[PDB]
């Protein structure tokens, strides 16, 4: 799927950051 | 084979991923783990433009898509279900489905914790006894021992009482619908008598 | 109740998608919906692919929710068959609809089976004398063969099927099965009451001496029921052929409604349509149904099926596919009915495999070919007779035209089942009487009679009886009007004596409608 | 006795996904019946035609220009019905049983379904009594 539950995914809900701060340390060499 | 059954049936090909993602994370008891892991990618797709290029741009080769997702997820202690999930979507180019798997993973997680998000609209803000009256009055609308999570809003156009907005259905226990339904019943009864 | 119970996934009219959590049903297996207003039986048509089956409902799906639990019977639609089904009425799922209690079942058979194999086929061509002149002469029916009555929308292929019932079924000895597929419910009630009066269907304690089973899937039914009631009637006939081992008659009114009901369903089973708008699997559905209606070595099924033609078009694929499955074809045409010739059988479009000189004899086959030669030679003269006039043909041509107008009227016949709305008594004609009379018209023994001497008569004696009956009529002028009514003495009363006898009726004061609507 | 027996029935909602070509696709209505009369928030009724896995196909009894994407569709709980009874005699109604002659609401009337199965073989009898049309070409 519906829309009104899917507009709520525009908000940050992660409640942990052991991936979002990890991937930027390894995305840019992998795409370069 | 022998998987735990999903809490509720769902739609096609995007919720069927999230049903299967729930059905293997329940055998691992990592239901709250990957629901946190799915949410981190949604902010990750919000940050980097070279990462959501792998889900929208149709000119990246399907080798370079499946290598970059593996070359990032070698590490960080992400769950082995999700690093098997993202390699399944990167081989098929279904990385765009993650925004729709997550909203279908949510209500599977919601019906596993048996919570239902409702919304209460009253004429005035409540007491602490009026809330425990309202909770057991509104517990007759859910179909099991569901932990009701209320939200509170105010409309003085209602002249007392409450309505519940379950986002599927609505029950109007207000006195405004009570008096207009009363007047409809009276004015239709004198239509015959 | 977790496994072996699936839930309704989606409902598209008569097509219900049912989702099972595991251990799906087989195709053709019947399912039951729990908590419907009537008994709703679904029959699995496809395995859609994601633990979803796709079913066709044998009743209306109005009131299905997409969560309803659907139990699987583990078997196809199984109907009662046997001798306790005789004199009863069944619907598509085998339930009684005559309010005579439960059906005493010698067996509970599935309505789906394969056709009998090649080695069980029997090649025996014996004639079936029907009493109908055009049928016995120009397209004779096989006793043990498949018979088709083609025609569309009021040409007379139900009065032909009732005359065939009245003639063949009463003088048969075996059992009959009437499978009403997609027809009027008035006609099914008429046949049931008419068969009660004739003793073909007996009620109550002497019920087992009945000679007919009715299976009714009439035109008020949803398209899942009409697409499968011919299979139920076929199964009731197949039990008598295989197990009881005897000769039966299967009258199927409008086998076209089977094709049409599959054509209604198949638009929603998600298929590319075929030609005129029909399903792609037309010929194989019709073939797999029709290849079960056969005579085998263990029994006989004489199959009389009426086939509707849409828009009076024989090139429509549902009649054109039916044409190959039939031994005797009887094509009823609308223009012959508009000429007043009833039964409106086109003699130049109806055929038989019994019209063979090694089967029916030499003089019968020769008389039939001579009648068809005269009728074809007249059909080739229709344009110049229309636009130039009758007065410009040759003498042999206008002898051919006169003999053809004689044998067109002589092929018509009063039916014993039409005597309630015509007034003429019905005329069963023997086969030898038909051959003798048509040989008489062909050789030229009867060039002297009028044309209307041949119209609606039994045989060659009744054309001469009607000739003197209609040539004493032009001499029928009697004297003095034979009154004996002028002032009859105390036999004819006055008018106020006659109004003095007629009873007063009571007129009940403005329709009384609100007093009994509030009674409920 | 009405007020002592008064239960505000849980109205089941549903958004409109897509309207046009005379048919709305309706998200939601997970408990709706096939052939049920649904009611849009514009006051225009509809009939739940195709119950799909992800939406409900609703044919719209009326002009579909008043339906928007995001409109709410309340189900009425019953298969498509019209008011039948002696209170319809004399009244000019539209195709859903609502009176268009402006003579007020249909009093002394009761709703019944429009999609009823015809009476079966054992429910009929033969047609005996005549119906005189008053046309002598017909009645003769
Ligand atoms: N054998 C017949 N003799 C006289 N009239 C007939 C005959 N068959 C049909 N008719 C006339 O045509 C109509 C159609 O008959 P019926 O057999 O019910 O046709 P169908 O089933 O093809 O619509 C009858 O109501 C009657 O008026
Ligand atoms: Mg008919």
């Amino acid at each position: 799927a519906d829309a009104k539950a899917l507009d709520e995914l525009r908000k940050p809900k992660f409640s942990s950051k052991y991936l979002i701060q990890h991937v930027s340390q390894k995305l840019i060499p992998a795409v370069k | 084979l022998k998987l735990p059954t999903a809490p509720l049936q769902l739609s096609g090909t995007s919720a069927q991923i999230a049903t299967l993602l729930w059905q293997v994370a329940a055998k691992e008891n990592q239901l709250d783990k990957v629901q946190d892991e799915l949410y981190q990618f949604i902010e990750l797709f919000k940050q980097h433009s070279e990462l959501r290029r792998l889900a929208t741009d149709p000119f990246v080769p399907t080798l370079v898509r499946t290598k970059i997702i593996s070359s990032v997820l070698k590490d960080s202690g992400a769950s082995e279900i999700t690093k098997k999930l993202f390699e399944a979507l990167a081989d098929e180019g279904a990385l765009s489905a993650l925004l729709e798997v997550t909203v279908n993973y949510e209500e599977l997680m919601l019906a596993h914790k048996k919570e239902v998000y409702c919304t209460v609209i009253t004429a005035e803000p409540l007491d602490k006894l009026e809330r425990v009256e309202l909770t057991k009055k509104a517990e007759k609308f859910v179909d099991a021992g569901f932990k009701l999570v209320m939200q509170e809003k105010i409309d003085k156009k209602l002249l007392g009482g409450f309505v519940i907005e379950f986002s599927d259905r609505r029950v109007d226990m207000s006195t405004a619908k009570k008096v207009e339904e009363f007047n409809n019943f009276v004015n239709k009864l004198v239509l015959s008598i | 109740p977790a496994i072996d119970a699936g839930y309704v996934s989606q409902v598209i009219g008569p097509v219900v998608d049912v989702r099972f959590d595991g251990e799906l049903p087989s195709i053709l297996s019947s399912l039951e919906v729990e908590g419907h207003s009537v008994r709703l039986v679904l029959e699995v048509a496809q395995h859609m692919g994601d633990n979803t089956v796709r079913c066709i409902a044998m009743d209306s799906t109005d009131g299905l929710v997409r969560g309803q639990k659907v139990v699987d019977t583990g078997s196809p639609i199984k109907v009662p068959v046997g001798r306790g089904t005789l004199g009863r009425i069944m619907n598509v799922i085998g339930e009684p609809v005559d309010e005579q209690g439960p059906i005493d079942a010698a067996d509970i058979w599935s309505i789906h089976r394969e056709a009998p194999e090649f080695t069980e086929q029997s090649t025996e061509q014996e004639i079936l004398v029907t009493g109908i002149k055009v049928v016995d002469l120009l397209a004779p029916y096989q006793r043990g063969g498949k018979i088709g009555l083609f025609g569309g929308a009021g040409v007379g292929k139900t009065v032909l099927i009732m005359e065939l019932i009245n003639n063949v079924a009463k003088a048969h000895g075996g059992f009959s099965v009437f499978a009403g597929v997609g027809e009027r419910t008035r006609e099914g009630n008429d046949l049931y009451r008419e068969m009660i009066e004739s003793g073909v269907i007996k009620l109550g304690a002497e019920r087992g001496n009945s000679k007919c089973t009715l299976v009714y899937g009439q035109m008020n039914e949803p398209p899942g029921a009409r697409a499968r009631v011919a299979l139920t009637g076929l199964t009731v006939a197949e039990y008598f052929r295989d197990i009881e081992g005897q000769d039966v008659l299967l009258f199927v009114d409008n086998i076209f409604r089977f094709t049409q009901a599959n054509s209604e369903v198949s638009a929603l089973l998600g298929r590319i349509p075929s030609a005129v708008g029909y399903q792609p699997t037309l010929a194989t559905d019709l073939g797999g149904l029709q290849e079960r209606i056969t005579t085998t070595t263990k029994g006989s099924i004489t199959s009389v099926q009426a086939v509707y033609v849409p828009a009076d078009d024989l090139t429509d694929p549902a009649p054109a596919t039916t044409f190959a499955h039939l031994d005797a074809t009887t094509v009823l045409s609308r223009s012959i009915a508009e000429l007043g010739i009833y039964p409106a059988v086109d003699p130049l479009d109806s055929t038989s495999r019994m019209l063979n000189p090694n089967v029916i004899g030499a003089e019968h086959y020769n008389v039939a070919r001579g009648v068809q030669k005269v009728l074809q030679d007249y059909k080739n003269l229709q344009d110049i007779i229309a636009i130039l006039g009758m007065d410009e043909l040759s003498e042999e041509d206008k002898l051919t035209v006169a003999r053809a107008r004689k044998i067109q009227r002589f092929l018509s016949q009063p039916f014993q089942v039409a005597e309630v709305f015509t007034g003429t008594p019905g005329k069963y004609v023997d086969l030898a009487d038909t051959i003798s009379g048509f040989q008489g018209v062909l050789t030229g023994k009867y060039d002297d009679l009028p044309e209307m001497a041949f119209y609606m008569v039994g045989d060659i004696k009744e054309v001469k009886e009607k000739a003197d009956k209609m040539a004493k009529d032009i001499a029928s002028r009697k004297e003095a009007d034979n009154k004996k009514v002028s002032e009859e003495l105390k036999d004819i009363p006055s008018l106020d004596k006659l109004v003095s006898e007629i009873k007063e009726v009571v007129i009940e004061e403005d329709d009384g409608l609100e007093e009994d609507f509030k009674a409920e | 006795e009405w007020e002592k027996s008064y239960q505000p029935p849980v109205i089941h909602l549903g958004r409109v996904l897509s309207v046009g070509d005379g048919i709305a696709r309706v998200y939601g209505l997970k408990s709706v019946q096939a052939g049920e009369l649904v009611c849009f928030d514009s006051g225009v009724k509809g009939m739940a035609l195709n119950l799909q896995a992800d939406h409900v196909g609703v044919v719209v009894f009326g002009n579909d220009s008043v339906i928007h994407q995001g409109d709410l569709v309340y189900r009425t709980g019953q298969i498509v019905n019209v008011p039948i009874g002696p209170g319809t005699l004399g009244r000019v109604t539209d195709g859903l049983g609502q009176p268009i002659d402006g003579k007020g609401p249909l009093t002394n009337v009761r709703s019944s379904l429009v999609e009823v199965k015809a009476p079966g073989i054992i429910a009929r009898q033969s047609v005996r009594e005549p119906l005189f049309t008053g046309v002598k070409a017909v009645d003769a």
